[PDB]
RNA sequence: GAUGUCAUACUUAUC
């Protein structure tokens, strides 16, 4: 639909006048229906016509008509849908819902949006239908189970998500009942979902909850399929809750060493798998519980050999750290040469569990460096080091981890000699795993280990990397600055070679080249200044002041962090791209429409307000500060937290007079997220500066009739008062009759703005005899806490938690007092909130505050110790 | 993936006016085939342009590499198509 | 004085009106505070010191209207009608069970000694000026931040426990400035630009003119 | 957080273990989301923080960078003395604009 | 107007009370806290008097407080759990004259309530683990670790929460190269609360619960629960390892009930009352403290009931089993919150009420002439056993520091005649209260 | 099961703060307990009512802003008048025009006067104590006198010029408390000219 | 619900009585055995020593009001 | 005063 070709006339119909040229409607204003879709929105195309012909169901097909509203229908008619689901969940339920849910997910022309959809439908209908969908139980666990096995990570958490919802809302004994015949199933892969699901739900309801159960479906024996799916359970329960299955790693050891002994292959790897990720969830733990499972399993790796010997070696790997030092010493030295004789294997699942289990061999004490450097690291260098390891991702983070590994356990120079051969070959994948070995071996260890005769060689493969680049990743550049950053004063002899190939880069037909020189620049700009280097970065800051030409937005934001980190490390007031021709340079670059490089400029332009306010003349800040509104409403949350520091170093540096009136001005503007960065701006210069200039001030933006301006007015005094806190002492009062009249107002945001300025006075000025304002606003706040929006009620109990901590929790008490008895329901639980808070506060506070309450016929309610006097 | 506030078609506003049409051909069509570019000839529409693609893809890529380009002198911002903002005048 | 402190082991202390010509005592004067206190001590005509049997001592300050002429049904709830206020009220910890305002030392000033039943003894002092009172506070709040208790509680949440406190300055924090590292000792007194012999001498002076 | 209703705390024994925030939430608080007068550094739990979730941040989720800590306004409020404030699930939040 | 409040005279009134080497030498150290002021005192041998090294304020309500000793360590530290939600584990430093904190562990609010831990502390003899209790349904368990800079270290606390059960005291029992166990009388008030009958509330005694920590799995489960037929007081533990028999004894209204589980049986011991006083008409007598010795010969506690009656009992039992316990009346004490018996025959007890003492132990055992009894006597009717009352014999008084607490009332006046005004106050509960009149003049 | 309001007024102590709806609560006894305490707030009116407490002054006017003493001594609030009066008059070219080359100095009035308003020129606000609640009507119900004494408003109304003399200061009712006598509801007023001299009691009453 | 369950004594809409009172009683014996002052206050007004009254204290603690209605 | 469709505006330093 979005790529589908135009016509002429769909062009000219779409742009205004002065440019040169150089049936199958449902009912009406539904969305469009897809033509595979028209089986479950069938009921839909004829009219209603309610006139006694209108059962229940047909409500049900309203219930349908929503969904047409929710899959393929606008996104405020989405939300419109979804209001009315969440809202009629109860009195539609669940029956209807599920049967009209289920045959919609399940289609075979769906796609990703609705299929997420589908499911924050099915999350936001669990709720509301607490127990009431066991029966429809499995008919929504037949839907979730292909969802935790889907590639994309978020569809597995949701789908992990509504698994521990519908655990939580059907109980223990139902999700126990719809599971027991999906253990036995012919397909494999239904039985890993079922297998999956019952983990979930264990790790959703508890550990003892399900330990019989597992434990009778792991003792029976009828067949290997129950039994393999049992083991298969145990191991998704344990590489999902890490240290969450510690107290009860008995109880699942004494299940898995039942395993591991029958004539099926497949649940000996099974349970192999099950030991190794007990033994990798909890370490350094369970010792003794893991005595008895070592016994079968050396047994296992040293009589047979395959896939069930390679999970074997995996489990001892795992389990050889959670062991004493001498059992470890025992377990490597018989160990090793059946990982030095499996280093040949064809089988990529035997070589991926060879180098996760090399990881671990070598981790402490025992083994040897000359044994490791003269048996083991060359058969490593020779067996795992090729083409294809640097193809998969898990291939390639296990290696890069097994090479980091060996070098911390052997040395680095050892492996930095050996891995600087592939720097400068002909694959990207390869030198990028490289680049990033070399670079965790320079960020672990370090490069003291390395002569003169190698860090040339490495400064060489490094350039050859940098400079043969063609993806936009940013590995080469951090290896590069770590590998420089490692080098410190050694890097004295490079640093003209360096520019040579920086300077070169910057003058090419590609946009990414000048980007990655300047990202290369910018990372190794800190290594100038410790080296005594001090013309190269004068003549580099030179040379970034006219290379801001660059039509590329990413090279010019690239030029400008680079110019920026140049400004850092050297002086402000030093540097030959002087602050009096950068500072009226970078002003109408500040007005560009880009994310990073206008969040780059505005971090300039605070650091030129902050470092070198003094080499203007009073006159470009005055402008820049009309240009910094402009510089908000952005969906990046970077640029808008620097132009609130930028306008208060403005008003520090030029006076707080002219920059308070164009934040007043601006905060009539009716858009999102640009009041209230105006108001956090106002916050900010009225903290930097003195707050009392800004006083009157701020008095004035409520008098003017408009409801933004003062909703605005009064954020900016709430963010003021967060800001100062125990500063607030003096400026109470002056505050303290607008609280007053802001609260009496028929807006409900107005009051939200006034408790929310009256918690952060209260939490402010909390232990300075300040409590008879706290009090005064709370008796004007006690009637906004009956309110019905949600906003509002968390406004008033944000407000009665600080005037319970401000005013004393006696003050608190009393304030609900004769609430928690009362007859309405609606204020009652109000109340008991309100006392639940109070009690959650302040415990011990309340024993001194509680009534006198009499005693009553058959019990005794009169504290006889408090009354008692001496 | 890709957000619906995207479109085929992207404006520039704050355009030198002694640009020719090769120079905006250049600097459009360097992040895909360009479909059609309109520039203003008007005092009340001079520095805004538009330039419509024919991938929306390749007119993502061009917008999110458009904002804030170098240019003579004047602050050109990239900005996507809207059928209520471009409408503003009438 | 014509007057009558009728001090309740619950609710408060009631201030009562005697009348000379009849014989009647209507009571005119309460406080909306809990506080069970259990002693009371009177220092001037208008404010009254109590201290309860949790821990606390506070003052009852009268309001400066004072309508004293009642002749005796409501009141403003369930009580009298003039509600006093409190303008000073600290945890000490310990239950107070005796309080006087007396001159400890001849030559020096007025003080509330305060016994409580822990066998502590507390002095409290007014402060002359704003000045050395300013000063006071900023010593304890540089004291509160720089040298934390060894028993992990916080020293504003220490004395607002069951009551908030309120223009009260803690001697126990500001005193402990001379049992200090050297290094934290100078930084305090550069953060209040003075000396730390002088804070010291600044610390002991009023500690020696209201005590021994 | 205090901005999505549905974000829920892990609320569970907070160990020794120091949480970390992200580059791009360094600095705002684990419960009022403020930047504003840090006082004491948040203590994660020993389930939120184990094996590959060490050094993670506890809003966001993504790699750490900084320490994170909780402002003077849950200090005072004694909200720091609550479970570990760690977000485990996440609803309607950063999930529907990654699929658009 | 805006006051200052100081300390003239600084708390007297001592409320726990521990001994241990804190300073790091061969002699011993008394620690004393009186609610919201911690005092370190020095028992030295040659004047036998208490000369006070450290007082320092804590600015809150010290709940509890205990010294212990690491495994293979010169030094005790001293934890303490106050009112609010942070137990403080710190070392006094001989050098710069205060108690540097070394740790401190927050796991729970402030304030002093029946959810937050800090009322209850108990610490293991080896020195691996210590336990926080709180007065219901609240526990944690933290693991003191060396690191190899000689560096005392806390883990993470583990969770042993209880629902529905109250605690009224925990101890840790004696384990020599084992896992610690934390020994607690536990109290269900479940069925107590759910039946409005009444009955139920009749028969829901505590029951004694020892809860082991199992390093190797990183959590604490509830090993053994036996039941009680009395309601215990207090615990009082046994040393054990190579030493003998390791246990928890329980203290109850005229009973002391050895419950070393496993393989001995619970042998209950009635308390030796007076022979002919009328201080009971239909009340019993429970004990106040424990105060455990051992002068590497054998083990003895020296118990003290609530009429003062100190008592040294000493456990004689079998190779592996417990066979009876024995006890006499050794000497008359006033009533002390804490005793503390120190190395080289020395025994200080604060008295919670009136002046504290410190005195030299000069017959130790007394096992010479006195009716000593024995839990193995086959007495009926009660208690059978009816001791005489007799001054001082064992023990002779050394030191007295003078007290103020209890002061219900005092007054400043001047009728002595002097100058400088003087302070008329009480002191002492009981027999032992005095009129104290005080002055700001020297002895 | 759910009994009277009088006999919940019989049972309680206070039968004053027994309401209608209590009767029909849960624990009419605990209600009547805790609404009779001593420190106890009362509940708000507005939990019975079905507009929200915010949907009574639709079109009653208010004013604006009630600006302090301390706040418009300073000659803030007449230069903010004057910026809002003069950027009210420009255009869009003159809006646009300003944002290039701004004019600094808007005002300018001074530093340390707003320091001197708010630090020695601070005055405290009129407080209230915290059982004094707020309602919608609590803001227009002003009119919550003593006998002897007449305002100025009553005396401007009423024609009586207050002075010292006696003659004509009180009102011309004085005649018939004259030939009647005092007044039966206040033994304890006296008057000038009747009980009282009439150059020392110059207030024309006194309730002694 | 689950504010009920971690927090004991916090209470709900539908909260009688006399679980208040008990969780009032239950409260201040457990400020009473904490803070020292009101244990001092409680030896010195009866006869009995600190651990008397501190078990006094804890032997009330189950059903401290009486049995329930 | 409630219901169900549409529109406008507001809030939570949301992205």
């Amino acid at each position: 639909e979005r790529n589908r070709p135009l016509s002429d006339e769909e062009l000219d119909a779409m742009f205004p006048e002065g440019y040169k040229v150089l049936n199958d409607q449902p009912s009406g204003n539904l969305p469009f229906l897809k033509p595979d879709d028209i089986q479950y929105f069938d009921k839909l195309l004829v009219d209603v016509d309610e006139s006694t012909l209108s059962p229940e169901e047909q409500k049900e097909r309203k219930i349908m008509k929503l969904l047409l509203k929710i899959k393929n229908g606008t996104p405020p008619m989405r939300k419109a849908a979804l209001r009315q689901i969440t809202d009629k969940a109860r009195e539609f339920g669940a029956g209807p819902l599920f049967n009209q849910i289920l045959p919609l997910l399940m289609s075979p022309t769906l796609e990703d949006q609705e299929r997420h959809l589908l499911v924050k439908v099915i999350d936001r209908i669990l709720y509301k239908l607490d127990d009431l969908v066991r029966p429809y139980v499995h008919k929504i666990l037949v839907v979730i189970e292909p969802l935790l096995i889907d590639e994309d990570y978020y569809a597995r958490v949701e789908g992990r998500e509504i698994i521990s919802n519908l655990a939580k809302a059907a109980g223990l004994a139902t999700m126990i009942s719809t599971m027991r015949p999906d253990i036995d199933n012919m397909d494999e892969y239904v039985r890993n979902t079922t297998a999956r699901a019952f983990a979930v739900v264990a790790s959703a309801l508890g550990i003892p909850s399900l330990l019989p159960f597992l434990k009778a479906v792991c003792k029976s024996k009828k067949s290997w399929q129950a039994r393999h799916t049992g083991i298969k359970i145990v191991q998704q329960i344990a590489i999902l809750m890490g240290c969450a299955i510690l107290p009860h790693l008995r109880s699942l050891v004494e299940i898995i060493e039942h395993g591991l002994v029958d004539e099926q292959q497949k649940v000996r790897t099974i349970s192999a798998l099950a030991i190794a990720a007990l033994a990798e969830a909890a370490t350094p733990y369970g010792i003794e519980s893991f005595d008895s499972v070592l016994k079968p399993l050396w047994k296992g790796i040293r009589q047979h050999r395959g896939k069930g010997l390679a999970a074997f070696l995996k489990a001892i790997g795992y389990l050889i750290p959670l062991m004493d030092a001498e059992y470890a010493n025992y377990y490597t030295r018989e160990v090793m040469l059946i990982l030095i004789r499996e280093f040949q294997s064809p089988d990529e699942e035997m070589k991926k569990i060879v180098l996760k289990v090399v990881k671990q061999c070598c981790g402490t004490d025992g083994v040897e460096a000359n044994y490791i450097k003269t048996e083991i690291l060359p058969p490593f260098f020779k067996h795992f080091w090729q083409h294809r390891m640097a193809l998969d991702r898990r291939n390639y983070r296990q290696l890069v981890d097994t090479t980091v590994e060996l070098a911390n356990k052997v040395g680095a120079a050892e492996i930095i000699s050996r891995i600087v051969d592939d720097l400068k070959d002909e694959a990207e994948q390869y030198r990028k795993m490289v680049m990033e070995t070399i670079e965790k071996i320079m960020g672990n260890l370090g490069a003291a280990d390395i002569d003169h005769k190698l860090e040339e060689q490495l400064i060489d493969g490094i350039l050859y990397a940098f400079q043969e680049q063609t993806t936009e990743d940013s590995v080469m550049l951090n290896g590069f600055g770590t590998v420089v950053n490692a080098l410190g004063k050694r890097v004295k002899p490079y640093l003209p070679q360096i520019c040579g190939t920086v300077l070169w880069r910057l003058n090419n037909k590609s946009a990414k080249v000048r980007q990655q020189a300047a990202d290369l620049i910018s990372r190794t700009a800190v290594v100038m200044k410790t080296c005594q280097e001090e013309k190269l970065m004068g003549h580099l800051g030179v040379v970034l002041y006219e290379y801001l030409g660059e039509e590329y937005p990413e090279v010019l934001g690239s030029i400008l962090g680079a110019l920026k980190a140049i400004v850092n490390v050297i002086g402000m007031h030093k540097m030959t791209p002087p602050i009096k021709d950068l500072l009226p340079r970078l002003t109408p670059i500040l007005k560009n429409r880009h994310e990073k490089v206008q969040e780059n400029c505005i971090d300039l332009v605070g650091r030129i307000a902050d470092r070198g306010a003094e080499y203007v003349s009073a006159r470009e800040w005055m402008r820049i500060c009309f240009e910094l509104l402009e510089l908000l409403k952005a969906h990046k949350k970077a640029i808008r937290r620097a132009t609130v520091n930028t306008f208060g170093y403005i008003a520090k540096a030029i006076g707080p007079h002219d920059v308070l009136a164009t934040l007043l001005n601006n905060l009539k503007v009716q858009e999102r997220q640009n009041r209230v960065c105006t108001t956090v701006a106002i916050a900010i210069v009225a903290e930097t500066c003195s707050p009392f200039t800004v006083l009157p001030a701020l008095m004035n933006e409520y008098r003017v009739p408009e409801l933004n301006v003062q909703n605005g007015v009064l954020k900016s005094l709430s963010f003021l008062f967060e800001y100062i806190g125990e500063m607030g002492k003096d400026y109470i009062y002056a505050v303290t009759p607008l609280l007053e009249d802001a609260l009496m107002d028929r807006d409900l945001v107005h009051r939200q703005t006034a408790s929310a300025v009256v918690q952060h006075m209260s939490l402010g000025v909390y232990g300075f005899g300040c409590e008879d304002s706290l009090n005064h606003l709370l008796n004007y706040v006690w009637p906004n806490v009956f309110e019905t929006s949600p906003h509002v009620i968390q406004a008033v109990m944000g407000a009665l938690e600080g005037l319970r901590v401000a005013i004393g929790p006696c003050r608190m008490l009393q304030y609900c007092l004769q609430g928690l008895f009362h007859p309405a329901r609606k204020v009652r639980d109000v109340y008991w909130k309100i006392y639940n808070s109070i009690y959650i506060g302040s415990q011990d506070a309340l024993i001194a505050h509680y009534p006198r309450i009499y005693n009553d016929d058959k019990n005794t309610y009169i504290r006889y110790e408090l009354d008692y006097i001496l | 993936r890709l957000p619906p506030e995207v479109n085929r078609i992207l404006y520039i506003r704050n355009l030198p006016y002694k640009i020719t049409a090769e120079e905006m051909y250049d600097i459009f069509g360097k992040y895909g085939p360009i479909r059609q570019i309109r520039v203003g000839n008007t005092p009340e529409t001079r520095g805004t342009a538009y330039v419509v693609y024919e991938d929306i893809f390749d007119a993502k890529n061009a917008c999110d590499h458009l904002s804030g380009f170098n240019v003579c002198n004047r602050y050109l911002v990239v900005l996507y198509y809207n059928a209520n903002r471009a409408f503003q005048k009438m | 004085g014509h007057r009558v402190i009728v001090s309740d082991v619950q609710e408060s202390f009631i201030w009562v009106r005697y009348k000379r010509n009849e014989n009647q005592l209507i009571i005119f004067a309460d406080d909306t505070y809990p506080r069970w206190v259990t002693t009371a001590s009177l220092l001037d005509y208008d404010t009254v010191a109590g201290a309860d049997k949790f821990g606390n001592i506070c003052v009852v300050r009268l309001p400066p209207n004072t309508n004293d002429e009642v002749d005796e049904d409501r009141g403003l709830l369930n009580g009298a009608s003039q509600k006093a206020e409190v303008i000073m009220n600290y945890h000490v910890g310990e239950t107070v069970l005796s309080l006087q305002k007396t001159t400890l030392i001849p030559g020096g000033s007025e003080s509330l000694v305060y016994t409580t039943l822990s066998g502590g003894i507390g002095i409290l002092v007014p402060f002359t000026s704003h000045e050395d009172h300013d000063f006071f506070q900023h010593v304890e709040m540089h004291l509160r931040s720089e040298h934390p208790p060894l028993c992990g509680r916080d020293h504003l949440s220490f004395r607002s426990y069951y009551f908030p406190v309120k223009n009260v300055i803690d001697g126990d924090l500001c005193e402990q400035f001379n049992s200090m590292e050297p290094n934290k000792q100078k930084n305090v007194s550069e953060e209040l630009d003075r000396t730390p012999p002088e804070v010291s001498k600044k610390l002991e002076d009023i500690r020696t003119r209201y005590a021994f | 957080a205090k901005h999505h209703p549905d974000l829920i705390f892990c609320r569970k024994q907070a160990g020794v273990a120091i949480g970390r925030l992200c580059e791009k939430c360094d600095g705002k608080c684990v419960i009022c989301d403020s930047y504003v007068r840090p006082c004491t550094l948040v203590r994660i739990c020993d389930e939120c923080n184990y094996g590959s979730y060490q050094g993670r941040c506890v809003i966001c989720g993504g790699p750490g960078v900084s320490d994170a800590y909780y402002c003077k306004e849950c200090t005072i409020q004694e909200k720091d003395r609550d479970g570990c404030p760690k977000i485990v699930n996440l609803g309607s939040s950063k999930t529907d604009l990654f699929y658009e | 107007m805006f006051l200052y409040n100081l300390t003239l005279q600084r708390a007297t009134g001592i409320s726990f009370a521990i001994h241990g080497n804190f300073s790091g030498t061969k002699q011993q150290e008394i620690v004393v806290s009186r609610g919201k002021i911690l005092e370190l005192l020095r028992p030295d041998p040659n004047t036998g008097k208490v000369h006070t090294l450290l007082t320092v304020e804590v600015f809150g309500v010290i709940r509890s407080l205990m010294a212990f000793r690491l495994t293979g360590g010169t030094k005790d530290y001293i934890v303490v759990g106050s009112d609010s939600g942070r137990i403080v584990i710190l070392e006094y430093q001989p050098s710069k004259n205060m108690f540097e904190k070394i740790h401190q562990e927050t796991f729970g609010k402030s304030g002093c309530r029946r959810i937050v831990p800090g009322q209850f502390l108990a610490v293991d003899p080896k020195g691996r683990a210590v336990m926080i209790s709180a007065i219901e349904k609240q526990k944690l368990v933290y693991i003191l670790n060396r690191d190899a800079a000689a560096r005392l270290t806390i883990s993470s606390p583990l969770e042993a929460h209880k629902a529905n059960t109250l605690v009224y005291h925990v101890v840790g029992v004696d384990v020599g190269f084992e896992n610690p166990m934390f020994a607690c009388l536990e109290m269900d008030y479940e069925e107590a609360d759910n039946d409005p009958t009444g009955e139920a509330a009749a028969n829901t005694q505590q029951t004694l619960t020892f809860y082991e920590l199992d390093l190797g799995l990183n959590h604490v489960v509830r090993k053994y629960s036996e039941p009680l037929e009395e309601h215990g007081n207090f615990l009082i533990t046994v040393p054990g390892g190579s030493d003998g028999p390791s246990g928890v004894l329980i203290c109850s209204e005229n009973y002391i009930t050895y419950k070393n589980f496993g393989d001995q049986p619970d042998i209950r011991c009635p308390i030796p009352r007076r022979r002919n006083d009328l201080d009971d008409p239909e009340r019993g007598m429970i004990f106040v403290c424990s105060a455990t010795h051992k002068t590497k010969s054998m083990f003895f506690f020296l118990a003290q009931t609530e009429q003062g009656d100190i008592f040294k009992i000493t456990l004689e039992t079998d190779e592996d089993m417990v066979t009876e316990i024995r006890l006499k009346y050794f000497d008359t004490v006033p009533v002390a919150a804490a005793m503390c018996v120190l190395k080289t025959g020395f025994l200080f007890v604060a008295s919670e009420f009136g002046n504290h003492y410190l005195y030299q132990i000069a017959h130790l055992g007394d096992d010479d002439e006195e009716p000593e009894f024995s839990s193995a006597m086959p007495l009926e009717e009660g208690d059978t056993f009816f001791f005489q009352p007799r001054p001082l014999k064992n023990l002779v008084l050394v030191d007295e520091l003078d007290s103020l607490s209890p002061i219900l009332f005092c007054q400043i006046a001047d009728l002595a005649n002097e100058d400088t005004p003087q302070l008329y106050v009480a002191c002492g509960r009981g027999p032992r209260s005095s009129l104290r009149v005080l002055r700001h003049g020297l002895e | 099961n759910r009994f009277t309001v009088a006999e919940l007024k019989q049972l309680v102590a206070r039968p004053d703060v027994v309401e209608m709806h209590d009767v029909t609560a849960q624990d009419p006894k605990l209600l009547v307990h805790l609404k009779a305490t001593r420190n106890s707030v009362p509940v708000p009116r507005h939990w019975c009512f079905k507009r929200k407490y915010l949907q009574g002054k639709r079109g009653i006017e208010k004013p604006p802003f009630e600006l302090p003493d301390f706040i418009k001594r300073t000659g803030i609030q007449e230069m903010r008048e004057a910026l809002q009066e003069k950027e009210e008059q420009k255009t869009m070219k003159s809006k646009m025009r300003e944002k290039v080359r701004p004019k600094m100095g808007k005002i300018d009035i001074d530093y340390q006067k707003l320091h001197d308003a708010f630090f020695k020129w601070q005055t405290k606000p009129k407080l209230t104590i915290h059982g004094d609640l707020y309602y919608e009507g609590k803001e227009f119900e002003t009119r919550l006198k003593k006998p002897g004494d007449l305002s100025d408003e009553l005396r401007i109304s009423l024609g009586m010029p207050v002075g010292p003399n006696a003659h004509k200061v009180p009102p011309p009712w004085l005649i018939a408390m004259q030939r009647y006598g005092p007044p039966p509801s206040y033994p304890n007023l006296k008057i000038p000219g009747l009980n009282s001299p009439i150059p020392e009691s110059c207030s024309f009453g006194y309730h002694a | 619900e689950h504010l009920q369950s971690k927090y004991i004594g916090t209470g709900h809409a539908d909260t009688t009585k006399w679980e208040w009172l008990v969780n009032q009683h239950r409260d201040s014996y457990c400020s009473y055995m904490g803070h020292f002052d009101l244990l001092n206050y409680f030896a010195i007004a009866e006869n009995e020593s600190k651990a008397r009254v501190r078990f006094n204290l804890m032997e009330k603690m189950l059903q401290p009001c009486g049995p329930p209605a």
